[PDB]
């Protein structure tokens, strides 16, 4: 009835050693959802032309399919970008 | 700061063919001709087998007739 959308982003910043990765891990394990995807730094780069963008596109392929199929009854998909 | 980096492009070597369209067609034509020859040989062989089977009965009949005639003639002679 309120007709509102959901938030789709969080950013954490601060000095080293103050507990950022721990919070992300605990958030990931707090939600009854799929197994979160994890990207460790520049893990997507590739030397062939047009191959480092397909890697980006590949992360949303399950969310898009489930959204198309089940509509508004789908689950939650988490993605974690480290560094 | 003369540190350069590159990216790569790829090319596909032509697939395995361009020699499978000249000997191939001749091979197929020869196979068709051999198939036709084999069919003709089948027909001729069946006909020959039928004719041999036909010959057998006349052979047996003539053998029996000659044997019976010889036995009868011998019996009357003595
Ligand atoms: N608030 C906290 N409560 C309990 N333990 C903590 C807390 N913050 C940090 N730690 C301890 O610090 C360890 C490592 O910290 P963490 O990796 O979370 O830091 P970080 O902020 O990601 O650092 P970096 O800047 O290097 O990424 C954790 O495994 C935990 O043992």
């Amino acid at each position: 009835q309120m007709g509102c959308k959901h938030v789709k982003g969080i950013l954490l910043y601060g000095p080293p050693g103050c507990g950022k990765t721990l919070l992300a891990r605990q958030i990931g394990k707090m939600l009854n959802a799929r197994e979160p995807k994890v990207v460790n730094g520049p893990e997507i780069l590739n030397k062939y032309v047009g191959e480092s963008e397909a890697n980006i596109r590949k992360l949303f392929a399950d969310a898009e399919e489930e959204q198309r199929r089940l509509g508004a009854n789908s689950g939650l998909h988490i993605i974690i970008f480290d560094e | 700061d003369m540190r350069n980096e590159l990216e790569e492009m790829q090319r596909r070597a032509d697939q395995l063919a361009d020699e499978s369209l000249e000997s191939t067609r001749r091979m197929l034509q020869l196979v068709e001709e051999s198939k036709d020859a084999g069919i003709r040989t089948l027909v001729m062989l069946d006909e020959q087998g039928e004719q041999l089977e036909r010959i057998e009965e006349g052979m047996d009949q003539i053998n029996k007739d000659m044997k019976e005639a010889e036995k009868n003639l011998t019996d009357l002679g003595k």
